[PDB]
């Protein structure tokens, strides 16, 4: 098995699609230099499958909120980017090697490491819940990641200063699903 | 028979039917099954490939019924609004023509791989799944006249953080109620109602308390608080 | 059967001049991908021999009345701009293709789609039956319709207003072919 192959289906295994096979990525012949390196760059891939199963079943019931809309359409902003990635490196692909890939994607390898660990964290929050969930993580410190993290908390805090400033010059409070804190009584 | 073709070549073959399947054509591997629309690739194809070909696909179904709302909803059995609401949804139908007219001119120098489709469609997987929830959410209920419109105020206030699908459906509320509003202006400046079509708000009869009565129905959801001020 | 050779036999099915022959335009070799575009494409010649049809036939007889000529004269104006949308297409060919043709003639499908539906409502309507005809076509609401045959009736409502104008200020009506609607007895 030659290296190029490799390169051509870990290019694949970076989205879901699967030599490499799918819970981590069991490759299976080739020299063990080669298989240690594929495991840890394809193990990058299922992350992917992680973000994007959430983005996918919550974007299926109707019954998620106003906020829940917000960080589900916050978390594809932040996907079309790593698929304009993938885009330049397969044009590369007719040269790039294992080892060229690593400092390629080592960055990829941390905010699909945030986005992936940040939807577990907030699992079954909805309205302002969420917005509060995704709050803890701002108390981090490292640069990078709260950097990251204090944007994805400024489109998911829209809505909710929507209801605000609503039910502050207007007191017209609205919302079928029961998301802000204001609760009335029929 | 793409079985007994190389692998790195096929990929280029089916960009280019692929390409065509985003049109509605009938394509030559990627075809189309009789009538939500069900399509077929091939059974002896890359394992890699398929997997990657069925994720856009639901950008040619989601084509397949909204083109098929256009070319239906203009009737005139339909009324004022369900026409203005298949014109401003049918503008959009052009610039998804463009974009695979600039795609079909940047594949013959090569440069278009499968890997570098499935990105530059990605907005237009997402606003050809709007079009295909409001031509499935008008047809569902039977809407025409003021409920085509009350639908048109909640489907835009639901999507009140996207940025990006509510400054669609506040395209077509905004260009879906000037019908109903230009009869409005001759129920408010003067007492004439033409509304041929059975739709508007008020309608009259043939000692005044019955002449015009207020329909329940077509009341746009967003003139309730002014619904006796109008009459 | 190359795709060039389709490109030319296209132009000329756009008028009703005939490998693409004559109700759906059959074409008779190619690959399927080709085929379909061409039926689809075609579609627009047959709805230009229906209104040539109305207006050839109709400027032969010459008891169709004052109205009825206007009527057959307003769609000609409106076929000598698809005389000259013919004309540039042409002088591309000497690139364009399939996929190139579809955005060009979008537009000109759907007016070849009210005038190829307009002249089949008003079929044996002649005088001033044939102005409240091509009247109903009006409440449409349809902003790019309701634009185009409220001109074709500013261009059949001249006649009707002419005679007006003659039997209001003069009093002396004259058609040899009954179209206004005040009948004299001898």
């Amino acid at each position: 098995i030659t290296e190029a192959a490799l390169v051509r289906d870990i290019l694949y295994v970076f989205q879901g699609i699967d030599n490499i096979k799918m819970n981590c990525y069991k490759v299976e012949n080739l020299s063990r230099s080669l298989r240690d390196t594929a495991v840890r760059l394809s193990e990058l891939g299922w992350l992917h499958n992680k973000i994007r199963r959430y983005t996918d079943q919550r974007s299926l019931d109707r019954s998620f909120g106003l906020v829940g809309q917000s960080f589900c359409a916050a978390l594809h902003q932040e996907l079309r980017e790593y698929y304009r990635l993938l885009s330049v490196l397969h044009s590369q692909l007719q040269s790039l090697t294992l080892r060229r890939l690593l400092v390629w994607t080592y960055d990829p390898k941390i905010r699909l490491k945030t986005l992936a660990a940040l939807v577990d964290h907030c699992q079954g929050r909805k309205g302002g819940e969420l917005a509060s969930a995704v709050h803890a993580y701002t108390k981090t410190g490292d640069p990078y990641m709260r950097s990251l993290v204090q944007h994805i908390l400024s489109l998911v805090s829209h809505p909710v200063l929507s209801f605000l400033y609503r039910w502050i010059y207007d007191g017209e409070l609205e919302d079928t699903y029961h998301e802000f804190f204001v609760a009335s009584d029929p | 028979l793409p079985g007994t073709l190389p692998l790195a070549s096929q990929e280029s073959a089916v960009v280019e039917d692929l390409l065509y399947v985003l049109v509605g054509v009938d394509g030559r591997y990627v075809s189309a099954q009789p009538l939500s629309r069900t399509f077929l690739v091939d059974p002896n194809l890359d394992l890699s490939i398929r997997e990657l070909v069925h994720r856009i696909l639901p950008v040619a179904a989601s084509y397949s019924a909204v083109t098929r709302f256009i070319e239906e909803k203009s009737s005139f059995e339909y009324g004022q609004v369900n026409h203005a609401l298949a014109a401003a949804m049918r503008t959009l139908v052009k610039e998804h023509l463009i974009l695979v007219s600039q795609l079909e001119q940047l594949h013959r120098q090569g440069l278009l791989s499968l890997q570098k489709l499935w990105f530059y469609i990605q907005p237009a997987m997402r606003t050809m799944d709007i079009l295909a929830s409001l031509a499935t959410s008008v047809d569902k209920g039977e809407c025409l006249g003021g409920s085509t419109l009350s639908l048109l105020h909640d489907r835009s206030f639901s999507y009140t953080g996207d940025s990006q699908a509510q400054e669609l459906c506040l395209y077509l509320t905004k260009a879906a109620s000037a019908p109903y509003f230009e009869v409005l202006e001759k129920w408010i400046y003067r007492g004439i109602i033409h509304d041929p079509y059975s739709e508007f708000m008020v309608e009259e009869h043939e000692y005044w308390d019955q002449r015009y009565t207020i329909v329940q129905q077509q009341i746009p959801s967003f003139l309730q608080k002014m619904a006796d001020k109008i009459l």
